């Protein structure tokens, strides 16, 4: 397969390059004491790792005590010899002093047959699944010099052609065996065992992931390009930003898997519904989608709580920085969320908590995280305008992928991004199966915020006045100048709300052109 | 629970009482204080990871899987995740006066 | 109990506890209503520091 | 000659004659079985540590009632009503009254 489900075959591929890794070490390791300490253990070594037929113990079996200051001493030699030229690690790999060096040298070799861990933890916060190798199985076993070692070494249909073939070919260069094949079996039975969940993907979503993917990692169509990112991070704050993304994709792991399926879900739905003049992005036709999460099996999770949770979670991990609540300064400080996501489209490095590559989540997450830091005033009239304004062309500037000097022809992967940001709007605002322009309960500045995002840009009373002095001809006896033009506005922000004042106005002054 | 508590600091008293040749009075509070630190750091899993202790707290989580654990052993689950942090503090208080 | 009920009926909050158990848990709301029912039980010995 | 200063004065200096007491130290270490917390765990019954855990039963996570307190800004004000301020000044204020 590893074409239909993208993420079950991305979980199989870093099982299988660790265990070829790990097994490359660990068979690099027996010739090298054959070379120093002429006589320390020098072949019975793989006699006593054999295992074949068992447990394991170095201490009991091999009683002789003038062993372990020379076997574990050249061990500390080879392992320290792996992690050269970083003189960082080396020195917390000479402080090892076993037996933490024997519990990886016997962890090591547990692993490398039955391609399990060897989990001794608290065995109830385990659940047959914690077993499996990943780098972050390894952050939660214990077993970090293994880490060392992965970092030191082995460490810096078009677009579908070239991210699934051209980049995982750990494989090359390698040759099965009679054994190690059944290993790599039991990997790939332990991948795909979700045989109906993580739904839909095919050339539908599939395409678009990948489109989004290449284009992240070669021209940076992001919310907001990388450089800019990376060139507002004072040199001295740096060891703390890496420190607050390494915990959020840590914890919060599996609440970003569910996000990315459930986005995709409905970039399937979209799809599948059905031209781009205002069709897909009038506004009719998305809150016919926006009630389709209210009322694939029709429950649909809504997708703006999960990304709102997310977001609080990112909010209170960002407040280790003070001791004070932060709380309308979390703007100004955006800088670890947008690190965050970076690491979260983007390649991790850092590999502590390096796993998928989630590229839903991080557009939703994103847009989220803007909207609820910037956009908002539910939690804190001219000038309110002025405000409302201000904010409403902040956020139609943030939505626009690629800015610098491209034509704007507007691109497939472009439209859906754009009906993405749409549907991720009218969800903040809309609160239940009823269109929010004749709902009450929803706050004055949602459906104002909101009407001046479907228009992309100006507003819903310019737009009005720009159209009525188009047909110049009123001015009777009489009044135009923006003096009549708040007039009418105020009329609308008092009679009720919204297309009302729209049509009425429209055919009210069409009527009164035809008139003079 | 004012009843185990009770019988603690009863043997505390009486081994204080009889070795008066060590445990100046106060080489005993700061000898109790390090033991309730000890049976303290005998809490902490590698799982709820390291930094995850007192670095400004806001980093502190009960377990990956805390949910479809059970009813009771998830209660279980807060008072070891709680104990993890803050036992010393809270028992050497009663303790002390 | 009163604070906790007006958290507990929110927007992002009913609309994730509509799915009780039928999916994935944000592994904090269960925190939340583990306390209030610890809380409501042993309600005249607790102390706060 | 600067003994009769200020920085010299508010100074604890701590002389007792010397008692003739076993000599285990809560300092360092090691190579001899002279440490005082171990001592004292040695001059325990059998089942004490136990005991010493089995008191301070922990019921309200930190996580759960900073979500009302600390971060309460982080909260949709439920339709109708505006923000209602923290769990601390609600607490006070109702006491006071």
């Amino acid at each position: 397969v590893c074409s239909a489900y993208l993420h079950l075959c991305s979980r199989y591929y870093e099982s299988v390059s660790i265990y070829i890794r790990l097994k490359k070490v660990f068979n690099g390791i027996p010739a090298f004491l054959d070379k120093n300490c002429r006589k320390v253990k020098g072949e019975e070594f793989k006699k006593l790792m054999d295992m074949e037929l068992r447990y394991i113990d170095i201490k009991k079996e091999l009683n002789d005590e003038k062993a372990y200051k020379q076997l574990m001493s050249a061990i500390r030699k080879y392992v320290t010899t792996l992690t050269k030229a970083d003189s960082d690690i080396t020195y917390f790999v000479k402080q090892l002093d076993d037996e933490e060096i024997e519990r990886f040298l016997i962890d090591l070799n547990f692993f490398l047959y039955n391609g399990f861990l060897r989990i001794t933890e608290d065995k109830h916060l385990i659940n047959a699944d914690d077993v499996s190798p990943s780098y972050i199985n390894l952050y939660r076993s214990n077993n970090i010099v293994a880490l060392y070692i992965l970092k030191t070494q082995y460490e810096e249909k078009k677009t579908t052609e070239y991210y699934l073939k051209e980049y995982e070919n750990f494989v090359e260069n390698f040759q099965p065996d009679l054994h190690d094949i059944m290993k790599l079996q039991l990997f790939f039975t332990m991948a795909f065992k979700d045989c109906n969940v993580n739904q839909n993907f095919t050339e539908t979503s599939k395409k678009l992931w990948f489109d989004l993917l290449y284009a992240y990692d070669k021209f940076g169509w992001f919310y907001i390009h990388p450089n800019e990112v990376i060139n507002s991070i004072n040199k001295t704050d740096f060891v703390r930003h890496v420190l607050v993304s390494r915990n959020f994709l840590l914890k919060n792991n599996d609440q970003l898997t569910f996000l990315e399926t459930q986005v995709a879900k409905i970039v399937e739905i979209i799809n599948l519904s059905l031209d781009k003049l205002k069709l897909l992005t009038s506004y009719e036709y998305i809150d016919s989608i926006a009630n389709n999460y209210f009322f694939l099996y029709f429950n649909l999770p809504n997708i703006y709580s999960l990304a709102y949770q997310l977001f609080n979670e990112l909010a209170i991990n960002i407040n280790v920085i003070t001791n004070v609540p932060l709380k309308k300064y979390l703007k100004y400080n955006a800088s670890y969320a947008y690190f965050t996501l970076m690491n979260m489209i983007g390649k991790n490095h850092d590999i502590y908590s390096k796993g998928s590559r989630f590229v839903y989540a991080s557009y939703i997450l994103g847009l989220v995280f803007f909207i609820e830091s910037h956009i908002d005033i539910a939690r804190l009239y001219h000038k309110d305008l002025k405000t409302l304004k201000k904010n409403c062309t902040l956020l139609t500037d943030f939505m626009k992928i690629n800015k610098n000097s491209q034509n704007y022809s507007l691109t497939h992967t472009e439209e859906m991004i754009k009906i993405l940001g749409l549907l991720t709007v009218t969800l903040w605002a809309k609160e239940g199966k009823k269109s929010v322009y004749y709902d009450d309960d929803v706050s004055l500045y949602r459906k104002l915020m909101v009407s001046c995002v479907f228009n992309g840009g100006e507003t819903i009373q310019e737009k009005l006045a720009n159209n009525i002095e188009k047909s110049c001809d009123i001015s009777q006896y009489g009044i135009k100048s923006k003096n009549l033009k708040d007039m009418i506005d105020i009329n609308l922000s008092i009679h009720k709300w919204n297309p009302a004042e729209i049509e009425k106005l429209a055919y009210s002054f069409v009527l009164s052109c035809k008139m003079q | 629970n004012k009843e185990i508590l009770k019988e603690v600091v009863d043997e505390l008293y009486s081994i204080y009482n009889f070795n008066t040749d060590i445990f100046t009075d106060t080489s005993f509070l700061q000898t109790v204080y390090l033991l309730f630190r000890r049976i303290e750091e005998t809490y902490r899993t590698q799982r709820r990871d390291d930094k995850i202790s007192v670095n400004n707290v806001f980093f502190m989580n009960v377990a990956n899987n805390y949910s479809k654990l059970n009813k009771e052993e998830r209660e279980i689950e807060i008072h070891n995740s709680m104990a993890s942090r803050y036992y010393a503090k809270t028992m050497f208080a009663a303790f002390q006066m | 109990e009163c604070a906790y009920d007006m958290y507990f009926e929110q927007r992002h909050v009913k609309n994730l506890y509509k799915y009780h158990n039928i999916y994935n848990i944000n592994n904090k709301l269960m925190l939340m209503r583990d306390s209030i029912d610890l809380y409501k039980t042993h309600f005249d010995d607790v102390l706060f520091f | 000659k600067d003994e009769d200063t200020f920085n010299k004065t508010i100074v604890t200096n701590y002389w007792y004659p010397s008692p003739i007491k076993k000599y285990y130290t809560l300092y360092v270490r090691k190579h001899i079985p002279n440490n005082l917390v171990d001592e004292l765990e040695k001059l325990m019954k059998s089942g004490t540590l136990e005991k010493m855990k089995k008191s301070l039963t922990f019921l309200v996570h930190v996580n759960s009632f900073l979500q009302l307190d600390f971060f309460h800004q982080l909260n949709e004000p439920p339709l109708g009503l505006p923000r209602s301020y923290p769990l601390s000044l609600v607490l006070e204020h109702k006491f006071k009254e």
